[PDB]
RNA sequence: UGGGAGAGGGUGGUGGAAUUCCCGGAGUAGCGGUGAAAUGCGCAGAUACCGGGAGGAACGCCGAUGGCGAAGGCAGCCACCUGGUCCACCCGUGACGCUGAGGCGCGAAAGCGUGGGGAGCAAACCGGAUUAGAUACCCGGGUAGUCCACGCCCUAAACGAUGCGCGCUAGGUCUCUGGGUCUCCUGGGGGCCGAAGCUAACGCGUUAAGCGCGCCGCCUGGGGAGUACGGCCGCAAGGC
């Protein structure tokens, strides 16, 4: 096991019940991949800096997880299969660097 | 990669005295232990020659050691080498 | 001015510190360097690390066009 | 994996064959099987239309399920990965827990013992139907019906595959095994992934016998006929074409078009091929 | 016909092309250092660029365009002239921005640019 | 044992800029290009502008005088797998070391084979100019190739033109990265300037080209020639 913050992105205009289905769906996927999920820091619509998928705002989801070392590369390929999931990134969980 | 748990586990069952963690057994034990998780990554990438050097300067050392072994006691080289499988 | 002074305690790699971090970047969407960010040689790598990341998940800007 | 063979003999020199390293099973499933009529290339009429056709190894033909939205949301497990004459890919026994038993064409990258599902709903993943409105763009795909539920036409054969572009109303945009932009209805199947067997290309036949034991009769040239056979006949010795080069019956073969103009498919086809 | 609109000038060491657009950045009308009769290195120059400026903005204001926001591209030397003329023309520049095309490190130049 | 830095390597994925192309819009007499031109492209609607799409390659800022690697070489970002290395504590083994003919593996670019890919670029090639000529430089085109996979090739100004290891002989200064008691002290790298000394001089100078020891490789006037013959390797080119 690992430590691992995985974001996510999702489609703004839909409402959040279609909202609530790719929860879900992520929520099976983290489930059957084998995370752990210990945070889970969900900050919604967002303005982007760029465009995104012609979309200047995103869903940013926020999982601090805990898998198998082996098995994140295929988890986050899996959360990518949904055509609502314009964007997933999953980091290795670090203590912070600091300053002042 | 190793956990701190198999290594101990290779350092405990080829200490002499259960507080050795330095003789040539523990090291030809903790470098085979290293060779053979390369080895097998190597099988799978098989254009990682960086990583390969590596390799060899592991087996170069093993048998630098187990030349030293041999010499201050054949028997108890041959009990390492079978111990760990690796004549041949 | 340096933004390592114009800003308090601050952890770098928070890479969704959108406030903290765009502070780092030009008017024109460049990372600033060190000259402009204060940060040292060990400090600046993480800073643009976490600032690339950033870009990637859309938080910051690759690049904005330059207004007179 | 093409295996090749030490030059014992003269054509053993560059004749290779598949491995058939992904073969499981070695003689067909009985109840899957019927007589395949060889024609020699002979029509209704008895006349060859096709030529040098004919005295290859008998076959039994496979009957393979090109439609599997036959079977929606019923999973299969996939028994046996066999040898099929009668296409270049190989085919998959699929053991439906239905207890029905089909051959589909063999995915790359599928694995006996793995289970398959066709539907809407089917995960997307190598050896699944969809209907091709529910595919994810981008995804990599064969066995794809041309049609709504007149069966896989497309991406059929060793190692191709069709590339999911884009959407437009009812239509998906196809990226054909030709490179070819079509346009393709949402409704119609495909099965994710690519044909397997993709070292089929590879293979070198060898020598003369092999084309034979393939059904594949002598080939004779234009330029070695005489007048009355072909326009590329006669002449005093040796003879270049002579004209524009033509086939037996007089039209031009070398980039002369012959797909026509007013078919309705046109508005369907977005770009023709490439290479 | 449409009262604001943007102006563009695309300006490289050859040329000074401008053209009026309208807010959805259609084009109005444009000119460049071809549209006053020089051919050649001289399309280049400075003076070229202010005329193709002039003559951009008068064929624009001749529409009802009244102010232009000032997209500007290339590094040719009419460039600022370009800017200059627009402010000079009767338009009501609404803004300058330099939006000048930027690889992050790309397609690989020609040997003229390595 | 506990830690740290890093473009070290391999695999899968993935982001934005930009160019080319396609589509739709809108729009008109040119664009492009050079020393100046022409070729080219453009009323068959180009260029310039917006929107959409495809595909390839390369990763701006950070970025450095920086880092890592044995060398070649390594630069978006994410994860996985893997190497080396450094520091601390002074805990374990007890000289187990150094080098290294052969051997083996690695080895920029280009090149080669079988597939694939092909945006940009561009040997060849064509055209435009220049010129006495211009099989060049400059311009417009442009096929290999550049890219991927696998297998070959094994070359180089493969350079620090400086083999490896150890020990010893002032310091000043800048920097990377560890440790401390954090002024500063100490390691391990990266440069600079310089003691003694070395050097034909240029320069070198704790990153020796100084003082020593070990081992290896190599030189013995220029041309002929890295050619011939032989032999080995290679598909070939050609290498040794
Ligand atoms: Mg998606
Ligand atoms: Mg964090
Ligand atoms: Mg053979
Ligand atoms: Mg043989
Ligand atoms: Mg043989
Ligand atoms: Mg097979
Ligand atoms: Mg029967
Ligand atoms: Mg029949
Ligand atoms: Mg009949
Ligand atoms: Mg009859
Ligand atoms: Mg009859
Ligand atoms: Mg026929
Ligand atoms: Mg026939
Ligand atoms: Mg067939
Ligand atoms: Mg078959
Ligand atoms: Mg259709
Ligand atoms: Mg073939
Ligand atoms: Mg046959
Ligand atoms: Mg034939
Ligand atoms: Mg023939
Ligand atoms: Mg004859
Ligand atoms: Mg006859
Ligand atoms: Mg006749
Ligand atoms: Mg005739
Ligand atoms: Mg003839
Ligand atoms: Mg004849
Ligand atoms: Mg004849
Ligand atoms: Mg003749
Ligand atoms: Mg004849
Ligand atoms: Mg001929
Ligand atoms: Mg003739
Ligand atoms: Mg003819
Ligand atoms: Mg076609
Ligand atoms: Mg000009
Ligand atoms: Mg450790
Ligand atoms: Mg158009
Ligand atoms: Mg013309
Ligand atoms: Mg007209
Ligand atoms: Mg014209
Ligand atoms: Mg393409
Ligand atoms: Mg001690
Ligand atoms: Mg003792
Ligand atoms: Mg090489
Ligand atoms: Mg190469
Ligand atoms: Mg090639
Ligand atoms: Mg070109
Ligand atoms: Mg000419
Ligand atoms: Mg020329
Ligand atoms: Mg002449
Ligand atoms: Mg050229
Ligand atoms: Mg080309
Ligand atoms: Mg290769
Ligand atoms: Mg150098
Ligand atoms: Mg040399
Ligand atoms: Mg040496
Ligand atoms: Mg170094
Ligand atoms: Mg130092
Ligand atoms: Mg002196
Ligand atoms: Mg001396
Ligand atoms: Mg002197
Ligand atoms: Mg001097
Ligand atoms: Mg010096
Ligand atoms: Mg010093
Ligand atoms: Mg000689
Ligand atoms: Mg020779
Ligand atoms: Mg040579
Ligand atoms: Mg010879």
């Amino acid at each position: 096991m690992r430590r691992y913050e995985v974001n996510i992105v999702l489609n703004p205009n839909l409402d959040q019940s279609q909202l609530a289905l790719e929860k879900e769906i992520i929520q099976r996927a983290l489930e059957n991949y084998g995370a752990r999920v210990e945070k889970v820091e969900e900050l919604g619509l967002r303005r982007l800096a760029y465009p995104i998928a012609k979309d200047p705002q995103g869903y940013f989801l926020w999982y601090q997880v805990e898998m198998p070392e082996d098995r994140v590369n295929d988890l986050a390929r899996e959360l990518r299969i949904r055509d609502n999931v314009r964007r997933v990134m999953v980091v290795k969980s670090q203590e912070p660097f600091l300053a002042n | 990669p190793i956990t701190k748990e198999e290594k101990q586990k290779v350092i405990q069952e080829f200490a002499r005295f259960p507080g050795d963690t330095g003789s040539t057994e523990v090291q030809v034990a903790l470098l085979t232990l290293r060779i053979n998780r390369l080895s097998e990554h190597l099988k799978v990438h098989k254009k990682d020659h960086h990583s390969h050097r590596g390799l060899l300067m592991m087996v170069g050392q093993r048998r630098r050691l187990l030349r030293y072994l041999q010499r201050e006691d054949p028997e108890r080289y041959r009990a390492l080498i079978e111990k760990l499988g690796i004549r041949g | 001015a340096k933004v390592k002074a114009t800003l308090g305690e601050f952890d770098l790699r928070d890479y969704r510190n959108v406030e903290v971090l765009k502070r780092f970047l030009s008017e024109t969407g460049k990372i600033l360097p060190r000259r402009r960010t204060g940060l040292s040689a060990k400090e600046q790598r993480i800073l643009a690390k976490t600032i690339k990341r950033a870009r990637i998940l859309g938080l910051l800007p690759f690049t904005e066009k330059l207004v007179r | 994996a093409v295996k090749k063979f030490k030059p014992y003999t003269p054509s053993r020199r560059f004749m290779t064959v598949a491995d058939f390293s992904e073969i499981t099973k070695t003689e067909p499933e009985k109840s899957l099987v019927k007589p395949l009529k060889k024609t020699g290339g002979r029509n209704n009429q008895g006349r060859i239309t096709v030529r040098f056709r004919g005295g290859g190894h008998k076959r039994l033909y496979r009957i393979i399920d090109f439609k599997r939205w036959d079977k929606v949301g019923i999973p299969a497990k996939v028994a046996a990965i066999e040898y099929d004459p009668n296409r270049s890919a190989r085919i998959a026994l699929l053991h439906y827990v239905d207890g029905e038993k089909r051959y589909i064409i063999a995915p790359d990258g599928l694995q006996v013992g793995q289970q398959v599902v066709a539907g809407p709903d089917a995960p997307i993943q190598v050896g699944n139907a969809l209907p091709l409105r529910f595919i994810p763009v981008g995804t990599v795909v064969h066995a794809v019906e041309l049609e709504p539920k007149k069966g896989a036409k497309l991406a059929r054969a060793a190692g191709t595959s069709a590339q999911i572009q884009g959407r437009e109303g009812d239509y998906v945009i196809l990226r054909l095994p030709s490179g070819e932009l079509r346009k393709v209805h949402g409704e119609c199947y495909a099965t994710v992934g690519a044909v397997g067997n993709a070292d089929h290309k590879n293979i070198v036949l060898g020598k003369a016998g092999r084309s034979r034991w393939l059904g594949r009769r002598p080939h004779v040239r234009g330029a070695a006929m005489n007048p009355v056979d072909h326009p590329h006949g006669g002449g005093e010795g040796r003879a270049p074409r002579g004209r524009p080069p033509a086939s037996p019956w007089g039209w031009q073969t070398k980039g002369l078009k012959t797909r026509k103009r007013r078919k309705p498919s046109s508005r369907f086809i977005i770009a023709r091929r490439k290479k | 016909q449409v009262a604001s609109g943007r102006a563009y000038i695309h300006a490289s060491y050859n040329n000074t092309i401008v053209t009026i657009t309208d807010p959805d950045g259609n084009p109005i009308t444009w000119s460049s250092g071809g549209v006053i009769g020089y051919k050649g290195s001289r399309k280049g120059t400075p003076y070229a660029a202010q005329l193709a400026a002039l003559d951009a903005a008068k064929k624009a204001m001749a529409y009802g365009m009244q102010s232009v926001d000032v997209i500007v591209r290339g590094t040719g030397a009419g460039r600022e002239q370009a800017i200059r003329a627009l402010q000079a023309s009767g338009l009501q520049v609404k803004s300058i921005v330099d939006d000048t095309p930027v690889p992050h490190n790309g397609c690989r130049p020609k040997k003229k640019f390595r």
